[PDB]
């Protein structure tokens, strides 16, 4: 995070990006200063996909972990056989 | 990256053609046809064949720009006998074998028959769903990864307009029949969608009554033999996965293929491209296949098919029946802007719910994702909440594992085959049909052009590859159109030539004119439709 | 805000149809507040009656013959009154009609 | 886009919609109302206030 | 607001005007005087409306602030695309 | 594969849980273990007690 520092728009502009509900895109531009760009676009979509998936983070005291989902081997299956969970109950924990 | 494609031909077809064509008028009564001052009357001799003009000594395919050459007239094999021409073959007389084949076969009930045409005749259907159809590109995984947001809002979308919702496209009926079937939508939806399949299943079932068995030539089955829907070297007009490229590639394996994508022959077939690698402008000919489940993706693994063949004959059955007797010639085939479609899913704006806390239901509270308090402008919940849609937390957090599998870009595939063997003599296969088809491509039932909230040609832009599915009023969402090119566009179907022809295609105009200028039922317009699919090789 | 409450209290209480004079009402109706805002029974009366528009103009658009077309005037537009650009609507709200 | 002071005017939906507004106004609405209805101005100066 | 002083009608009169749900206008007129009168009209309603979106000046405790309600630029539309709110929400906030 | 069975233990003088909302039923979220005979009743939608 630092030292990058912050992103400005800008088209430099780093990589993480770990921020939460950015109101920072619209927000101000204002407008995009005069480099040359190309990607700006493919940095920016894996660098708000990575901080997404970081800013989940929590939530995971609420789960109820992932499961096989289909059936498939699960590697012991010469006793007992296999079935996964459809996802339609509400992962909440409580 | 098939924009340029279509902005080149559209550049070039605003003064490519200088007078009407001959073969869009259908609409001659047999009266008018027979007279001799029709100048499409020396040119119709044999019921199998049709004939026209065409540019001497160019090998097909050939460039984009057409070269300059003496007109020759050309042959070429009518495949189907719904393709001989509507004065000479009415549209009362198939309604009426339609009629007759559909004697005791199952029907619909109205109850859906009322359902599905207000959800294919309704312009403000949202435009969540064909995000949402886009982006699950019909993957298994990917619909039970999402499972509970799918029923949610199919749910939520039944239940505010008595309207059924992902009909569109053909791998989502399945899904849903499979898996959203055994209680978790309510009764009368999975009724409807079972009793869409089992329509489709008795239209595969009439197909397999009226042809014999136990003649198969060159491994070539019967039904293949009688009926199109069942040919395999016949592919969808949109392919979400390299399956039917498989079963056409070992099927026909003597009449002699050639299949371009995007350039160069062939296809690639890399599949799981994830967020490190996605490469949205790629200029190759690789497809996405998607994800296996029962076993491993890997690199030197060999490709493999997802589902049995029969899942091809019924997806070729429901694109070329069931859509075209619903939405009657309307809908169109566009493919999706996905370097567009995938920043603008990023955005989600669910809460931090702290813990020993309930997680709030109803969208009065301020802890709700679609509050109004969280209704920030550009992002995923402004989508839903004009959509006037309810959903949850969690049902919003499963498009971020929905993320790891995704697909680039769409593309045009045109393949071509040699005919058949029952038809292939020593001068027909000099003969090609061209068809073409749009790799993850996707349908609307209706155009909508008076709503604001969304720019227009955003997300997707009009490609149409089919008769049946040419869309006049579709093409306003292109970039740069004027009036004379709409006015150009509605009395004759824009297909682009890198994407097969008229006459050189297996689909031709009279199926499209039957199915466009009847109005007797839905379910004879079916069988009608089901009588017309039938081969006029010996 | 106003006019979904304006038109649902003029609905549900003598179960007629409001705004329906103007044509720039029903097209705004149809398309905006055609989501669920509205109950159930009223947006489908707006989308009857604009399905009914259209099979009309699809109904003129038949009875022609396209491709003949003199002096840059189309053909529907030489055959019938309603797709002539000449004519004009009683009621104009824009100046996109001149 | 901008309203603007030497911008030039430009439609504000296309074609379509003033063959619909015309069919419209000549088909549904004497077909509904059997010439009872009738066009009228307004008076501005005295509904704003 | 001093000196005019205050609107009795009297016809010369004042522009703002900065009051809220007047029980005034009737009220007594009783009736106006003698003045030529041509407009009193158009400068009582350019002041009404300000007297009136003056007089809002609070319930911005519950906005909400505006949005852009349509599809349009928003100077970036690089990165993302633009989308407008279909104003049918309950803006109160509490 | 009938021999996993996940029904909890219900302390005495409580009454029995009905619905599927409560944590203390077969079928809620947190009994609903991987490869047992509850996910094969949930995969139905079927509620047993």
């Amino acid at each position: 995070s630092n030292p990058t520092t912050f992103s400005v728009e800008a088209i430099a502009a780093y990589t993480p990006v770990a921020l939460i509900r950015l109101l920072n895109a619209s927000g101000p531009l204002q407008p995009g200063h005069r480099v040359d760009i190309a990607d700006a676009r493919s940095i920016y979509t894996v660098g708000a996909a990575a901080s997404a998936a970081r800013a989940r983070a929590n939530h995971n005291a609420n789960t109820i972990r992932r499961t096989a989902m289909f059936a498939e081997t699960d590697p012991m299956t010469w006793l007992r056989p296999t079935v996964g969970l459809r996802r339609t109950f509400n992962p909440r924990i409580i | 990256t098939l924009d340029v494609q279509m902005g080149r031909f559209m550049e070039t077809w605003a003064d490519m053609m200088p007078h009407h064509p001959h073969w869009v008028n259908e609409h001659l009564t047999i009266l008018q046809f027979i007279a001799p001052s029709n100048p499409r009357l020396r040119f119709e001799l044999n019921p199998a064949f049709d004939f026209f003009v065409a540019p001497g000594d160019v090998d097909l395919p050939g460039p984009q720009r057409p070269p300059e050459a003496m007109p020759t007239v050309n042959a070429t094999l009518r495949i189907i006998n719904g393709n001989i021409p509507v004065p000479l073959c009415p549209i009362s007389f198939r309604d009426c074998r339609g009629t007759q084949l559909g004697l005791g076969r199952h029907t619909m009930t109205p109850a859906t028959i009322k359902a599905v045409k207000d959800t294919f005749e309704d312009r403000a259907y949202p435009t969540i769903f064909y995000m949402l159809e886009a982006v699950i590109h019909g993957n298994e995984r990917n619909f039970c990864a999402l499972l509970r947001l799918l029923t949610q809002c199919i749910r939520g979308y039944w239940e505010q307009s008595h309207r059924v919702a992902f009909v569109n496209n053909f791998h989502m009926l399945m899904y849903i029949t499979t898996y959203l079937g055994n209680g978790e939508l309510p009764e009368v939806c999975i009724n409807i969608y079972r009793d869409l399949l089992q329509h489709v299943r008795a239209l595969r079932q009439t197909i397999t009554d009226f042809t014999i068995q136990g003649e198969g030539h060159n491994g070539e089955t019967s039904e293949a033999l009688n009926n199109i829907l069942t040919d395999d070297t016949f592919i969808a007009p949109i392919l979400w996965d390299c399956d039917a490229l498989i079963y056409r590639d070992e099927a026909a394996r003597d009449r002699l293929p050639a299949i371009r994508v995007s350039g160069r022959n062939g296809y690639q077939a890399l599949h799981f491209v994830d967020m490190a690698g996605h490469n949205f402008q790629r200029r190759d000919n690789v497809l996405i296949h998607g994800r296996p489940v029962r076993g491993d993706t890997g690199q030197a693994i060999p490709i493999t098919p997802h589902h049995d063949r029969e899942w091809g004959i019924l997806s070729k059955i429901y694109y070329y029946i069931v859509i075209p007797a619903f939405s009657r010639g309307s809908c169109c085939t566009m493919g999706v802007r996905y370097d567009r479609l995938y920043p603008a899913l990023q955005a989600v704006i669910v809460p931090e719910i702290p813990a020993d806390e309930e997680a709030p239901t109803t969208p009065e509270d301020p802890r709700h994702p679609l509050h109004a308090h969280q209704l920030v402008p550009n992002s995923l919940n402004v989508y839903f909440h004009n959509a006037h849609l309810t959903v949850d937390g969690d049902a919003l957090l499963t498009l971020q594992e929905l993320m790891g599998d995704m697909a680039e870009r769409t593309t045009a595939i045109l393949v071509s085959s040699a005919p058949d063997a029952g038809a292939a003599t020593a001068t027909t296969r000099n003969m090609r049909i061209y068809d073409g088809a749009l790799y993850h491509g996707l349908i609307m039932m209706a155009y909508q052009a008076y709503d604001e909230t969304i720019a227009t040609g955003t997300f997707f832009y009009p490609v149409p590859v089919n008769p049946l599915f040419a869309c006049p009023e579709h093409l306003a969402s292109l970039r740069g159109m004027t009036n004379a090119r709409r006015v150009l566009a509605k009395m004759v179907p824009p297909i682009p030539p890198f994407l097969g022809a008229n006459h050189h295609a297996t689909i031709r105009q009279p199926v499209a004119y039957h199915v466009t200028h009847s109005k007797s039922d839905f379910n004879t317009l079916t069988y009608s439709l089901l009588g017309g699919y039938f081969k006029f090789t010996p």
